[PDB]
C-alpha cells in the first residue's frame, strides 16, 4: 500500500492504543489532509479524523489524530469492545497520484476468556442424497481465541479431498464460530462405517462423528 | 455587397450573424471606422458615434449568434455603409435612406399643383414616380409635378421610390 | 520537442474547508490543495512564441468564476428570457481568494518572463511550471484590482491597437490604492472611492507617455465612456457581497496631466445586469454598518475612439475574459506527450 | 441527512463494460466534490476517481486510467462511473462518497455495489435442511454464483442464536455458505423454522421449513 500500517494491533478495554501510518514526503510530508476510516464487517467506512487531528461532529474524543514527519497516529484511549474494527488511514499525494490509503489495521479488543469450540455435525439431507450429493456439515461455535484447525476423518483415516473450511469470526456474543464442509458423493457416504469432524481449539480437541 | 433601403423617420433593423449559435464579441462601425454599438461580454456599448442615443440591439438574440443594429427614427445622414465585426469577419451592409417631402401643401383648391421633393443621400440615384388614386402612373425625376388637380386626386397618392432594384413606398393623402 | 496543445487544466487554492466565505467554499471543492514546493525550470537557450489573445487558459478560467459566482451569489430575483426566479437571499461571506491554474500529466505550462513582454509574439526567457501564480478572480470594469504589477515599464497590451473595437489592457508598475466605504449609519446605498491625486496623476500621466510611443506622440485625451449599461460607464465591482458602481469623471482628468484626495460618487444597486451572461438580478438592500474595500488599483481597461492631432481614450471593461488574460498573458499549455 | 445509494454494478465479462450510478440525497450535491473508492474482498481501500463540484475536472488512478470515466449530472443528483475494458482484478464493491474538499478525506460513503468481473455464469443455489442436531439447527445454501446471498430465518422473526457463516469458493467455482441457529430443544415440533433464502442475482428466493 502506499501508507504503510502494522497488519493488527491489539488493547484490553480501557488502554489507550496508537495506530501508525507512514507515508512519504509527497503525502503525509506535504499536507495535513490525513484521514481515518473505521470499518465494521460488511459496514461502509466511517470517517472518524480529518485534517490529521479534526473530529467530525458526533465521533467520540477518545479517538484523536496526529502526525510527525511522514507518520501519522490514529490514537484511541479508553479502548471499549465496539472498537474492534478495521481502520484505515488515507491522505492527498499531489495532483497526480491524488489520493493514497494505508493497507490497513485490524484492531483487536481483548479481555474474554478461553472458550471450547461446540461442535455440531450434520450429515447429509435426504434431500441432497437424491440429488445425488452430499455435504457433512461442521458447524463449530462459541470458541475464543480465533483459530481452529479442523481434520476429517472416514472411519479412521484423515480424508483431505472434499475440504472447504472457513476462517472464524465473531458471532453475536463476540464468540468465534466456524464452518468446514466434506463433499462427496452418496456412494462414498454410503461406504464407511463413520466420519468424524475433529476441531483442534488451543492444544485440545473435540470431536463429533456420524453414521448411515 | 447588401443594400438596405429605409424611409426618414422609421426605423431599421440591419442583421449580423455569426457561424457560432452563441453569445460572443461584435462591433458596428461605420465606414468611417467610427464605433456604434457593440458588446462587453454580456454588456451593450455604445461608441461615440452621431446614432448614439438611436441605436441599439437585441440582447435577447445574442444568445443565438444575432447582432442586430437596430436605428430608429433614422435621417437621411444615416445613410452610409455598415459594417459588422463578429469572429473573422467583417459584412458589410449600405444603408440608404430617402424622404418623400409635399413642397405644394396637401390641402389645395381644384386646379392648383401636387409638387413632391425626393429627399436623397450622397451616392444614391434615386427616382420617384407616384400612383392617382384614379391609378393613374406619373414619372418624376428628384421633384414630381401634378398640375391642374381635380376633385378626383383627393385621396391618397402612392409614391415609389427606386434605387438598386430596390424600393420603398411613401403614401400622402391629398385634399383638394 | 513540445507542441501548443489544449488541456482540461485543474485549480489549486489555500482554501479552508471551515469557512463560510464564498470563495473559500468554492474552491475547496473545485480546486485541489497547493502543492508546497513549487518547481519552476529555466528553459536554457530557448526562445517561444506566445500569444495572450489565443490562450484557452482564459476561457477556462472564466467558465470556473461563472461556476464561483452562480453558486455563491444568492440574488433574491434572477430574470432572464422566459423565466423569473425567486428565492431566499441572506447576505453572504465575500472576498476573493487566490488560485491557481495548473496541468494535468502530458501537459506543462510555459512562463514567458521578458519584463517587457506585451502578449504577443517570441520570449527569449522562458521557464516551465506545474501551475500560475495565484489569481484573484476579481470581477470588475475599468480598473483591474488586486492583480500583480509589471516588472519594468508600463505595458500596453491589445490583440490589435490599430482596431479601435479592441480593447486596451494597460498593465501598471506600481500600484495606487483605492478606498472605497458605504460609511456606517443616511443614504444607505450612498458611497464613495478615496484615491490618492498624487500618485494617480503621475501614474495616469506615465500611461499618457507610454500611450503616446504607440500613438506616434499625438495628445493624448481622456473621456468618459460614451454610453452602455452601468456596469461598465461606471467602475463596478463587489465588496462585501455588495454591488456597487463608481463615477469615474475625475480619476481620469486632463487638466491633472490636482495633489489632492480624489473623491469618487459611488451607489450601491439592488438590481443588477449580470456579467455571466443575459438577464438581470435583484439583491435585497446593503447590511448595516461600514462597508470597505481598499484595493490595489494594477491595472486599466481602456478603449480608443479612432475613426486629427489627438487620440481619445475611454474606461473600458465589461468582457471578463480581459480580467483573466491581464494575469495568464505569461501563460501557455504545451503537450510533452 | 446525506444519502448516497450505488446502482448498476453486478456481473460483467473480463473486457466487458458497467455504468455505476450513484443517487445523492440530503445535501446540495453539486457544491461538493465525490469519489469513488473500491475495495476487492478482502482486501483494502483504494481510490478510483475523483471530480469536482462543477464536474470540468476530474481526476484517476493510474491503475484505471483510460478505462474508467467518472462524470455527474448536477441536475439529477447523480454520480457515474463509466468503467471499460474491465478486468478480475476490478472485481470489487465500489463506494460512492462524499469529500470534504477535493483531494480530502470523505466524510459520507454509501453501502457500495459489488461488481464481479468474471464469465462464469448465473446461478442460484439449492437449499437443504439441516436438521436438529441445546438443539442446532439451520441451512445449507448450496453451489451458487456470484455473490451475494442473505439468509433470515422466519422473515426476520427470529433472531437471537442465528449465525449466517460467510461463504466458501469452492474448486467448482461456486459458493456455499450456511446459516444456523440454536433454540430451545424443548420447542421442536411445538416450533416451526423457516431459513429465507435468497440470491438476488438470479431472482431465486426460497423458504425451507427444517424439520427433525
Ligand atoms: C546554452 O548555450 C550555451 C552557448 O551559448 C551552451 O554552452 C549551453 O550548453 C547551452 N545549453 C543547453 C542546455 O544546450
Ligand atoms: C530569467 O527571468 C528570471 C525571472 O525574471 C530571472 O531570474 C533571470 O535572471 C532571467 N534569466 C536570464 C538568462 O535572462
Ligand atoms: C507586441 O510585440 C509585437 C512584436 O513582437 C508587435 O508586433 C506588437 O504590435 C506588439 N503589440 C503592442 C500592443 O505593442
Ligand atoms: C514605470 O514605467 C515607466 C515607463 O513606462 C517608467 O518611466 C517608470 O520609471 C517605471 N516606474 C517604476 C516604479 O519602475
Ligand atoms: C487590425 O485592425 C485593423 C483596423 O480595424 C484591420 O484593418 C486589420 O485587418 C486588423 N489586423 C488583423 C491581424 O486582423
Ligand atoms: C479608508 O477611507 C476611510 C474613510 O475616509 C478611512 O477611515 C480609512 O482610514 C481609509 N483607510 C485607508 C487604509 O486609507
Ligand atoms: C499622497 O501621495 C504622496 C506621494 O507618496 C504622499 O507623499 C502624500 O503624503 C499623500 N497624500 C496624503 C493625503 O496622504
Ligand atoms: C459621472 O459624473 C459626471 C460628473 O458629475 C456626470 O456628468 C456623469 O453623467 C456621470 N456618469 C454616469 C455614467 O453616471
Ligand atoms: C480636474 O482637475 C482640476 C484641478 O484640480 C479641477 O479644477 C477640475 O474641477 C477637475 N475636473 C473634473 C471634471 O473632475
Ligand atoms: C482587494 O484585496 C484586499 C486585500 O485582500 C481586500 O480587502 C479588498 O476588498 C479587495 N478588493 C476587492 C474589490 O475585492
Amino acid at each position: 500500500s502506499a501508507l504503510t500500517q502494522p497488519a493488527s494491533v491489539s488493547g484490553s478495554p480501557g488502554q489507550s492504543i496508537t495506530i501508525s501510518c507512514t507515508g512519504t514526503s509527497s503525502d503525509v510530508g506535504s499536507y495535513n489532509f490525513v484521514s481515518w476510516y473505521q470499518q465494521h464487517p460488511g459496514k461502509a467506512p466511517k470517517l472518524m479524523i480529518y485534517e490529521v487531528s479534526e473530529r467530525p461532529s458526533g465521533i467520540s474524543n477518545r479517538f484523536s489524530g496526529s502526525k510527525s514527519g511522514n507518520t501519522a497516529s490514529l490514537t484511541i484511549s479508553g479502548l471499549q469492545a465496539e472498537d474492534e474494527a478495521d481502520y484505515y488511514c488515507s491522505s492527498y499525494a499531489g495532483s497526480t497520484t491524488f489520493r493514497v490509503f494505508g493497507g490497513g489495521t485490524k484492531l483487536t479488543v481483548r479481555g474474554q476468556p478461553k472458550a471450547a469450540p461446540s461442535v455440531t455435525l450434520f450429515p447429509p439431507s435426504s434431500e441432497e442424497l437424491q440429488a445425488n450429493k452430499a455435504t457433512l456439515v461442521c458447524l463449530i461455535s462459541d470458541f475464543y481465541p480465533g483459530a481452529v484447525t479442523v481434520a476429517w476423518k472416514a472411519d479412521s483415516s484423515p480424508v483431505k479431498a472434499g475440504v472447504e473450511t472457513t476462517t472464524p469470526s465473531k458471532q453475536s456474543n463476540n464468540k468465534y464460530a466456524a464452518s468446514s464442509y466434506l463433499s462427496l458423493t452418496p456412494e462414498q457416504w454410503k461406504s464407511h462405517r463413520s466420519y468424524s469432524c475433529q476441531v483442534t481449539h488451543e492444544g485440545s480437541t473435540v470431536e463429533k462423528t456420524v453414521a448411515p | 455587397k447588401k443594400v438596405v433601403l429605409g424611409k426618414k423617420g422609421d426605423t431599421v433593423e440591419l442583421t449580423c450573424t455569426a457561424s457560432q449559435k452563441k453569445s460572443i464579441q461584435f462591433h458596428w462601425k461605420n465606414s468611417n471606422q467610427i464605433k456604434i454599438l457593440g458588446n462587453q461580454g454580456s454588456f451593450l456599448t455604445k461608441g461615440p458615434s452621431k446614432l448614439n442615443d438611436r441605436a441599439d440591439s437585441r440582447r435577447s438574440l445574442w444568445d443565438q449568434g444575432n447582432f442586430p443594429l437596430i436605428i430608429k427614427n433614422l435621417k437621411i445622414e444615416d445613410s452610409d455603409t455598415y459594417i459588422c465585426e463578429v469572429e473573422d469577419q467583417k459584412e458589410e451592409v449600405q444603408l440608404l435612406v430617402f424622404g418623400l417631402t409635399a413642397n405644394s401643401d396637401t390641402h389645395l383648391l381644384q386646379g392648383q399643383s401636387l409638387t413632391l421633393t425626393l429627399e436623397s443621400p450622397p451616392g444614391s440615384s434615386p427616382s420617384v414616380q407616384c400612383r392617382s388614386p384614379r391609378g393613374k402612373n406619373i414619372q418624376g425625376g428628384k421633384t414630381l409635378s401634378v398640375s391642374q388637380l381635380e376633385l378626383q386626386d383627393s385621396g391618397t397618392w402612392t409614391c415609389t421610390v427606386l434605387q438598386n432594384q430596390k424600393k420603398v413606398e411613401f403614401k400622402i393623402d391629398i385634399v383638394v | 520537442v513540445w507542441k501548443d496543445a489544449d488541456t482540461t487544466l485543474f485549480c489549486a487554492s489555500d482554501a479552508k474547508a471551515h469557512e463560510t466565505e464564498v470563495h473559500n467554499v468554492w474552491a475547496t471543492h473545485a480546486c485541489v490543495p497547493t502543492d508546497p514546493n513549487p518547481q519552476e525550470i529555466h528553459l536554457e537557450n530557448v526562445t517561444e512564441n506566445f500569444n495572450m489573445w489565443k490562450n484557452n487558459m482564459v476561457e477556462q478560467m472564466q467558465e470556473d468564476v461563472i461556476s464561483l459566482w452562480d453558486q455563491s451569489l444568492q440574488p433574491c430575483v434572477k430574470l432572464t428570457g422566459g423565466s423569473v426566479i425567486k428565492q431566499a437571499c441572506p447576505k453572504i461571506s465575500f472576498d476573493p481568494i487566490p488560485i491557481h491554474y495548473c496541468t494535468p500529466a502530458g501537459y506543462v505550462i510555459l512562463k514567458c518572463n521578458d519584463k517587457n513582454f506585451n502578449g504577443t509574439g517570441p520570449c527569449k526567457n522562458v521557464s516551465s511550471v506545474q501551475c500560475t501564480h495565484g489569481i484573484k478572480p476579481v470581477v470588475s470594469t475599468q480598473l483591474l484590482l488586486n492583480g500583480s504589477l509589471a516588472e519594468e515599464e508600463i505595458i500596453i497590451r491589445s490583440e490589435n491597437l490599430t482596431n479601435n473595437a479592441k480593447t486596451i489592457i494597460v498593465h501598471l508598475n506600481k500600484s495606487v490604492e483605492i478606498n472605497c466605504t458605504r460609511p456606517s449609519n443616511g443614504d444607505i446605498r450612498k458611497a464613495y472611492c478615496e484615491i490618492n491625486g498624487t500618485k494617480w496623476n503621475k501614474v495616469l500621466k506615465q500611461v499618457t507617455e507610454k500611450l503616446k510611443e504607440h500613438f506616434n506622440n499625438k495628445t493624448i485625451i481622456f473621456q468618459p465612456p460614451s454610453g452602455g449599461d452601468l456596469e461598465i460607464t461606471m467602475h463596478s465591482f463587489n465588496c462585501r457581497g455588495e454591488f456597487f458602481y463608481c463615477n469615474t469623471t475625475q480619476l481620469f482628468n486632463n487638466t491633472c496631466i490636482c495633489n489632492g484626495t480624489i473623491t469618487l460618487p459611488c451607489k450601491i444597486k439592488q438590481i443588477i445586469n449580470m456579467w455571466q451572461g443575459t438577464g438581470q438580478a435583484m439583491y435585497a438592500p446593503p447590511i448595516d454598518g461600514k462597508i470597505n474595500c481598499v484595493s490595489n488599483i494594477t491595472g486599466i481597461l481602456l478603449t480608443r475612439d479612432g475613426g486629427t492631432s489627438n487620440e481619445t481614450f475611454r474606461p473600458g471593461g465589461g468582457n471578463i475574459k480581459d480580467n483573466w488574460r491581464s494575469e495568464l498573458y505569461k501563460y501557455k499549455v504545451v503537450q510533452i506527450e | 441527512e446525506v444519502q448516497l445509494v450505488e446502482s448498476g454494478g453486478g456481473l460483467v465479462q473480463p473486457g466487458g463494460s458497467l455504468r455505476l450510478s450513484c443517487a445523492a440525497s440530503g445535501f446540495t450535491f453539486s457544491t461538493y466534490a465525490m469519489s469513488w473508492v473500491r475495495q476487492a474482498p478482502g482486501k483494502g481501500l483504494e481510490w478510483v476517481s475523483s471530480i469536482n463540484n462543477s464536474g470540468r475536472n476530474t481526476f484517476s488512478a493510474d491503475s484505471v486510467k483510460g478505462r474508467f470515466t467518472i462524470s455527474r449530472d448536477n441536475s439529477k443528483n447523480t454520480l457515474f462511473l463509466v468503467m471499460n475494458s474491465l478486468r478480475a482484478e476490478d472485481t470489487a464493491v465500489y463506494y460512492c462518497a462524499k469529500d470534504l474538499r477535493l483531494g480530502g478525506g470523505s466524510d459520507y460513503w454509501g453501502q457500495g455495489t459489488l461488481v464481479t468481473v468474471s464469465s462464469a455464469s448465473t446461478k442460484g443455489p439449492s437449499v437443504f435442511p439441516l436438521a436438529p442436531s441445546t438443539a442446532a439447527l439451520g441451512c445449507l445454501v448450496k453451489d451458487y454464483f456470484p455473490e451475494p446471498v442473505t439468509v433470515s430465518w422466519n422473515s426476520g422473526a427470529l433472531t437471537s442464536g442465528v449465525h449466517t457463516f460467510p461463504a466458501v469458493l469452492q474448486s467448482s467455482g461456486l459458493y456455499s455458505l450456511s446459516s444456523v441457529v440454536t433454540v430451545p430443544s424443548s420447542s421442536l415440533g411445538t416450533q416451526t423454522y423457516i431459513c429465507n433464502v435468497n440470491h438476488k442475482p438470479s431472482n431465486t428466493k426460497v423458504d425451507k421449513r427444517v424439520e427433525p
